[PDB]
């Protein structure tokens, strides 16, 4: 006997998307944050960068 | 005779039996049976797998 699924049914198929993961909820209960610190503002954590350009 | 012998071997036994589709590895669909699964399972949705060469 054969087994029930085979062959392509002559489907070409399509490159496969760039993955994009999601967040982890079944590791991490919250979303991790990077910097820290007092921060009395909107947010801005302990880590910004800047450009400076001519 | 009979019934402590249906007992005593049901006691040995017992110990070895383990239900091969008890729900023990977790997937983002739900604690699947061991044979369902493997390390490319989708512990979460969306999760990033990455095919690691074994250096
Ligand atoms: C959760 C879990 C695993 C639980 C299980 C627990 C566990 C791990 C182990 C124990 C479980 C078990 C299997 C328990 C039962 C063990 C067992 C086979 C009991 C049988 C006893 C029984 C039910 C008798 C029913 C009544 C009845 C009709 C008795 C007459 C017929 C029988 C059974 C005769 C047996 C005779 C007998 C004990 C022979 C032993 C053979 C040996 C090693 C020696 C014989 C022997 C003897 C006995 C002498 O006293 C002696 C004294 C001086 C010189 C020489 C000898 C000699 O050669
Ligand atoms: C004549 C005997 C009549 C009784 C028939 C025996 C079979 C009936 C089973 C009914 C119980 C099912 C619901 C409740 C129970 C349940 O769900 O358990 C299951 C497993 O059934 C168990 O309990 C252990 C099974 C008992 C051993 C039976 C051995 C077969 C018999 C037919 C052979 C000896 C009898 C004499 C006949 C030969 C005469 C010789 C002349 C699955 O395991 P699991 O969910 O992983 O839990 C695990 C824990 O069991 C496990 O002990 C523990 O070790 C962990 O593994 C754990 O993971």
């Amino acid at each position: 006997c054969s087994p029930p699924g085979e062959t392509a049914s002559s489907e070409p198929g399509t490159t496969p998307a760039i993955w994009t993961g999601s967040p982890s909820p079944a590791a991490p209960s919250g979303e991790d944050h990077g910097g820290g610190h007092g921060a009395g503002a909107a947010g801005a954590g302990e880590t910004l960068t800047a450009e400076l350009k001519t | 005779l009979g019934a402590f012998g249906a007992g005593t071997l049901v006691a040995f036994i017992g110990g070895l039996i383990k239900n091969p589709w008890k729900p023990v590895v977790p997937t983002a669909e739900g604690k699947k049976a061991v044979l369902w699964t493997s390390g490319w399972t989708p512990r979460f949705k969306g999760e990033t797998i990455y095919l690691a060469r074994a250096t």
